[PDB]
RNA sequence: AAGAACCUUACCAGGUCUUGACAUCCUUUGACCACUCUAGAGAUAGAGCUUUCCCUUCGGGGACAAAGUGACAGGUGGUGCAUGGUUGUCGUCAGCUCGUGUCGUGAGAUGUUGGGUUAAGUCCCGCAACGAGCGCAACCCUUAUUGUUAGUUGCCAUCAUUUAGUUGGGCACUCUAGCGAGACUGCCGGUGACAAACCGGAGGAAGGUGGGGAUGACGUCAAAUCAUCAUGCCCCUUAUGACCUGGGCUACACACGUGCUACAAUGGGAAGUACAACGAGUCGCUAGACCGCGAGGUCAUGCAAAUCUCUUAAAGCUUCUCUCAGUUCGGAUUGCAGGCUGCAACUCGCCUGCAUGAAGCCGGAAUCGCUAGUAAUCGCGGAUCAGCACGCCGCGGUGAA
C-alpha cells in the first residue's frame, strides 16, 4: 500500500505520523488514545480535521511522538492528520483554511529577564 | 594586608581546608571563578579586550 | 557609566580574538603564561611603539608576533636584541619559544600609539586644547572618516576636574560593520592621574 | 575502518575548511569516505555584574560555542595515513587522529 | 488604555457542548491553570444536572444566566471633589460576566462538602430563581435608580 | 556522628596520661574544644582558656555525655 | 558576600618579630633541601646524612639558602568634595548639532515653527530656507516554515528478532549544522488633502516595527566606589606593619524590608499508573547486585562524551480510605538514636528515623506586580563549593480576566 506520513511540531514536542486506509483507529506509541494518553477528551481537536474533510473518516492511525507535556504534544498530531489529509486531496485545503487549524502556533515560552523575578515578574517594591 | 596574604595562598596549608581560591593578577578571595583563576571584574576588563580566546557576549 | 567596549561589541563578529587557541584541561596554565607573556613588553614599549601581540599555538612552538611602526628599531643591530628578547624569554616561558616581527604600516590612523603621543607630550606641559587639535588634524589628513578625543583628570594643575575634548568627522559608533579602534591611557605630571580617550573609523 | 578523526574548535569556517583540506588530502590519496559529520554545538554560560561595588540590578552574561566536527574514512592505504598524520596546519583546531 | 479600544480574546468551544458560556465558565473556576479538575467537576455537574430534574443541561444554564444576569449597574465616580455614584448601563460582555461573577461568588460557600451539586443546584435555583445571586441581581436593580436622583444631572 | 571511635585532642590525652597514675593538676590552658568525655575522665580540673581567658571547672561523672566547651562561654548577655 | 567549621575575617584575649611575611642591589655568594626526635595553645628554639656548580677555556657562570649591610620593604591607616577607572537614575525618554542662503545696528534668529500621523526630530502637506551629521530605525544573535549538503554515537519508513534499533540493512523520516529562500503595506476595497496614514480582504508558516534580546546621545544628581586595581597629598613605618592559637561578626527587651509553608475536602492519606528541555562530569557522574524502616554502606561496571552517568521529571491520570472538626489540616519547638565531610561538626554544618504536636480557620489603616504562552502553579539543572540554598542565573510542563 502507499503510506501517509505526516509531521506534527507544537510547544517544544515533534510528532511523526504515518497515516492508513481503514475503519478509524489511533495508535500512539504502538498504544492506544486511552492507553498512552490519559483521561483527556480531545475527540473534536484530534479528529477534528475530520471535521469537513473526509467526515468523519475511518483512517487508521500509527504515531510516534515524544517531547513537551501530555497535552502540547497531542495539539502536536493535528498538524499530522491535517497536513497528511492536504498530502491525499488537495481539494479540501479551502475548507480547513476557512476554518483554518493548520498553521503551526509559533509561539512558546519567554525569554527571562536577569534583575526580574520571573519573564515579566517585577519584585515587590516599597515606596521607600 | 593584601601583600602578606597574596603570599598566603603560595605556601602549602596546615591541613586540607583551607586552599582558598582568589584571583590570580588581582587578589580578591570573593567571586573568582575557579576554571579561569581570574575575579568577578578582572575577567570583565580581560573579556572586553578580546584576549581570553573563546569568549563572547550573549544573546538570544 | 553607560557606554561599551567597541572592542567588546565586535569580537567574534568581524575580527578575532587574539590568543588563537583551543586547550581543553590545560587552560589557566596557557592563560597565565600568555599574560605573563603580555606583561614582560613593557622593555619594548617604552620607545618601540608596538601595538598588538598576535599569539598563536603550534604543536608545541610558542608563536607570537608583535607590530610596530618601527621595524629596524626593534630588529636591532644585525639581529642581536631579538636574540636578547629570545633568551630572557625563554627563561620565563620554558618551551620552544619563536617570535615573529609584523611591521604594522600607517600609524597615523590607529588609536594607542596616537593616544600614548599625546598621553607623553601632557607630562611636558603642553596646551592640550592644540594638542587634540593637532593630533586630530594629523590624523585626519592620513585618510580618515572621524575622530574623537577626550580627556579627563585635574587639568591645568587646578581645582575641580573635568572631562572635555573635541572631535571632528562623522564617526558612526552605535551601528556594527566600523573597524574602529579604542585606546585608554594614563598620564600624570604631578597631581594624581590624568586620562585620555581616542576613536577613529577607517570604513567597513 | 580503523581511522576516524575530530575537530573540536571556535571559529566554525576554519573548522569546515580544515575539514575540506583533509577530506581532500583523503579523495586524492585514497578511496571511500564519509562525509563531514557535525556534531551539536556544545554551549557554556557565565555570568558577571555591570558594576564594582553595588548595583546588583544590572549584569553581563558571556558565552563559550563549541563546535565540533567529525570525519569517518572508510577502508584507506598506508599511504594516506602518512599524508594525513603528518600535514598538520592549521593551529587554532584540534589536531589529533584516533581509531 | 490611553490610545482608544484593544481586541477581545476569542475562545473555542467546547468538546463536548460546544458552548462559549460554558467555556467562560470553565475558564473562571480554574484554578492556578489547573484545567482538567474544572473539566472534570463541571461535566460530573452536568451530568448530576441531568439524572435529578434535567433534561438540557445548557438550556438551564441559560435559564440561570438569565435570571442572575443583570441589566444597570452603579459606577462610583468623582467630578469636581467628591466621591458619587450613578446608575450606569452595561454591554452584553460584562452582563454575561457580572453574571458568572456572581454565581462563582455564591458558588463558593453553599454548605456542601460536593464540589459541584453546589454548583448544580446553584444554577437549577437560579433557573428556579431562588438563592442569594438571583436576589443580588434585584438587589441591584434595586440599589439602581434610587441613585438616579443625584446622578440624573451628571 | 564518628562511629569509627570518639576523638580526644592528643596532648590533652599527652596530659592525661601524665596524670592518671600519677596526681592530678588543675592547670590545663589550652581550648580542649575537640575533646569529648567519656567515663574514663573523671577527676580533672580544666581551666578552659576560650580564648579570652581560662576558666577552671572540674569534671562530674554525668558530665560525660559532651565535649569540653560549654562551660566557658563567648557571649556573655549581660 | 557567586558560598560566612578554622582559613576567609582587618575585630578582640593571650603568646611572639624588627632589612622583617613579601621586592631590588653590593660581599661571602650560592646548586637551595627534606626527614626523625625533644617541648609548647601552637608559631618555632635544639640534636641526628645534612643544602652541594649542570662550561672550564686554568679566569667563572647560573637554583636559592644563609649572613654583614644600608638603601629599604610594607599599611583593608584618611581624603569619592583632589582623581583615573568602572557603575546607578532620568530612560530606550527623543531629543541634540553643523554647512550654505536669508533676516536683525549686534548678542542672535530662521532651519527644528503651523495642519495630520507614528513608538519616535518617523513620515506627509505648508512656510526664506535648502541640506547634512550624531541619535531613532536598520546592519548582529535566538525563535516561527521550507530547500540543499553530510548521515554516526542520531532516526527506523522496507525486511528476522530479542532485553531492545539490536543484528544486518537504509538515510525515507526525525534530528544535528554550514549555506539558502521566505514577510518588503508586497497586492484588493473603504476612509483620508490624491499625499502621509487608519481599518477591513486575499495568499502565506508568519501582515503591518512576526515574538524576544543585545545596543543606553547631548546632558542631570560634587549620586556610589582610595576596601578589586591605579592614584596627588596626610600619617604610621621596635609597629596603625609582622606570626600563631582561641573566640566573634544571627549576641537579642523590640521595630522595619524581602522571601518560604500553612490556616484543608478544587483537599489529605494508601496503592498502581505517562510525558520535558537546559546543562554537568576522571580523581568525577555511578551501571548492576547485596545490607539496613531510613539517611547511607559494600562489591564493582561504562565514560574524557549525540555512546556512559546524573536522570523512572513534579503537578499528572485510575481506584480505595477520610467525612468538616483545631480535625489523617498544620508541622513550629523539644527528647532519643543515627548517618555524611573534615582533624573534631556540643559556640557554628547538612540529612534520616522514632517520641510530642503549638501558633495558626484568608487577615486594619494602607500597599505591590502584571496586557498572552503573560499572571498563577509545579519540577529540574550549576556557578561556586569539602560540606553548606526559601537566594541568584537558566530551562521546561500545565495555562486563565
Ligand atoms: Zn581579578
Amino acid at each position: 500500500q502507499v503510506q501517509y506520513s505526516g509531521t506534527g511540531r507544537r510547544k517544544n514536542a515533534v510528532a511523526r505520523v504515518r497515516l492508513v486506509p481503514g475503519t478509524g483507529k489511533i495508535t500512539v506509541n504502538k498504544k492506544d488514545v486511552e492507553e498512552y494518553i490519559p483521561h483527556a477528551d480531545l475527540r473534536e481537536v484530534i479528529n477534528q480535521p475530520f471535521g469537513v474533510t473526509e467526515t468523519k473518516g475511518a483512517y487508521d492511525v500509527i504515531v510516534n511522538v515524544n517531547g513537551g507535556g501530555y497535552a502540547g504534544q497531542s495539539g502536536a498530531i493535528r498538524h499530522g492528520i491535517a497536513r497528511a489529509l492536504l498530502q491525499v486531496d488537495p481539494d479540501f485545503r479551502s475548507a480547513l483554511k476557512r476554518a483554518g487549524l493548520l498553521t503551526r502556533d509559533a509561539r512558546m515560552v519567554e525569554r527571562k529577564k536577569p534583575g526580574l523575578k520571573k519573564a515579566r515578574k517585577a519584585s515587590q517594591f516599597s515606596k521607600r | 594586608a593584601k601583600k602578606s596574604m597574596i603570599a598566603k595562598n603560595k605556601r602549602p596549608a596546615k591541613h586540607s581546608t583551607q586552599a582558598y581560591t582568589r584571583c590570580e593578577r588581582c587578589g580578591r578571595p570573593h567571586s573568582v571563578y575557579r576554571k579561569f583563576h581570574l575575579c568577578r571584574i578582572c575577567f570583565r576588563e580581560l573579556a572586553y579586550k578580546g584576549q581570553i580566546p573563546g569568549v563572547k557576549k550573549a544573546s538570544w | 557609566g553607560q557606554k561599551v567596549h567597541p572592542i567588546g561589541m565586535r569580537v567574534g563578529i568581524i575580527r578575532d580574538w587574539d590568543a588563537k587557541w583551543y586547550a581543553e584541561k590545560e587552560y589557566a596554565e596557557f592563560l597565565h603564561e600568555d599574560l605573563r607573556i603580555r606583561k614582560f613588553i613593557a622593555t619594548k614599549l617604552a620607545d618601540a611603539a608596538v601595538s598588538t601581540i598576535e599569539i598563536e599555538r603550534a604543536a608545541n612552538r610558542v608563536n607570537i608576533s608583535i607590530h610596530t611602526a618601527k621595524p629596524g628599531m626593534v630588529i636591532g643591530k644585525g639581529g642581536s636584541e631579538v636574540e636578547n628578547l629570545r633568551k630572557e624569554l625563554n627563561k620565563l616561558t620554558g618551551k620552544r619559544v619563536h617570535i615573529n616581527i609584523v611591521e604594522i604600516k600607517k600609524p597615523d590612523l590607529d588609536a594607542k600609539l596616537v593616544g600614548e603621543g599625546i598621553a607623553r607630550q601632557l607630562e611636558n606641559r603642553v596646551a592640550f586644547r592644540r594638542a587634540q587639535k593637532q593630533a586630530i588634524q594629523r590624523a585626519m589628513r592620513a585618510g580618515a572618516k572621524g575622530i574623537k578625543t577626550q580627556v579627563s583628570g585635574r587639568l591645568n594643575g587646578a581645582d575641580i576636574a573635568r572631562s572635555e575634548g573635541y572631535s571632528e568627522g562623522t564617526v558612526p559608533l552605535h551601528t556594527l560593520r566600523a573597524d574602529i579602534d579604542y585606546a585608554w591611557e594614563e598620564a600624570d605630571t604631578t597631581y594624581g592621574k590624568l586620562g585620555v580617550k581616542v576613536w577613529i573609523y577607517r570604513g567597513e | 575502518q580503523k581511522i576516524r578523526i575530530r575537530l573540536k574548535a571556535y571559529e566554525h569556517r576554519i573548522l569546515d575548511q580544515s575539514a575540506d583540506k583533509i577530506v581532500e588530502t583523503a579523495k586524492r590519496t585514497g578511496a571511500d569516505v564519509s562525509g563531514p559529520i557535525p556534531l551539536p554545538t556544545e554551549r557554556s554560560l557565565y555570568t558577571v555584574i555591570r558594576a564594582t561595588h553595588k548595583y546588583k540590578d544590572s549584569r553581563e552574561q558571556f558565552e563559550m560555542r563549541t563546535h565540533k566536527r567529525l570525519i569517518d574514512i572508510v577502508n584507506p592505504t598506508p599511504k594516506t595515513v602518512d599524508a594525513l598524520m603528518k600535514l598538520d596546519l592549521p593551529s587554532g583546531v584540534n589536531i589529533e587522529i584516533k581509531l | 488604555p490611553r490610545k482608544g479600544p484593544v481586541a477581545k480574546r476569542d475562545v473555542l468551544p467546547d468538546p463536548i457542548y460546544n458552548s462559549k458560556l460554558v467555556t467562560r465558565l470553565i475558564n473562571r473556576v480554574m484554578v492556578d491553570g489547573k484545567r482538567g479538575i474544572a473539566a472534570n467537576i463541571i461535566y460530573n455537574s452536568f451530568d448530576i444536572i441531568k439524572e435529578s430534574t434535567g433534561n438540557d443541561p445548557l438550556e438551564v444554564f441559560e435559564q440561570a444566566m438569565k435570571n442572575v444576569m443583570p441589566v444597570l449597574e452603579v459606577k462610583a465616580r468623582r467630578v469636581g471633589g467628591s466621591n458619587y455614584q450613578v446608575p450606569v448601563e452595561v454591554r452584553p460582555e460584562r452582563r454575561t460576566t457580572l453574571g458568572l461573577r456572581w454565581v462563582v461568588n455564591y458558588a463558593r460557600l453553599r454548605g456542601e462538602h460536593t464540589m459541584e451539586e453546589r454548583l448544580a443546584k446553584e444554577i437549577m435555583d437560579a433557573a428556579n430563581n431562588t438563592g442569594a445571586s438571583v436576589k443580588k441581581r434585584e438587589d441591584t436593580h434595586k440599589m439602581a435608580d434610587a441613585n438616579r436622583a443625584f446622578a440624573h444631572y451628571r | 556522628s564518628l562511629k569509627k571511635g570518639p576523638f580526644v585532642d592528643d596532648h590533652l590525652m599527652k596530659k592525661v596520661e601524665a596524670q592518671q597514675g600519677a596526681e592530678k593538676k588543675k592547670v590545663i590552658k589550652t581550648w580542649s574544644r575537640r575533646s569529648t568525655i567519656f567515663p574514663s575522665f573523671v577527676g580533672f580540673t580544666i581551666a578552659v582558656y576560650d580564648g579570652r581567658k581560662h576558666v577552671p571547672v572540674y569534671i562530674q561523672e554525668d558530665m560525660v555525655g559532651h565535649k569540653l566547651g560549654e562551660f566557658a562561654p563567648t557571649r556573655t548577655y549581660r
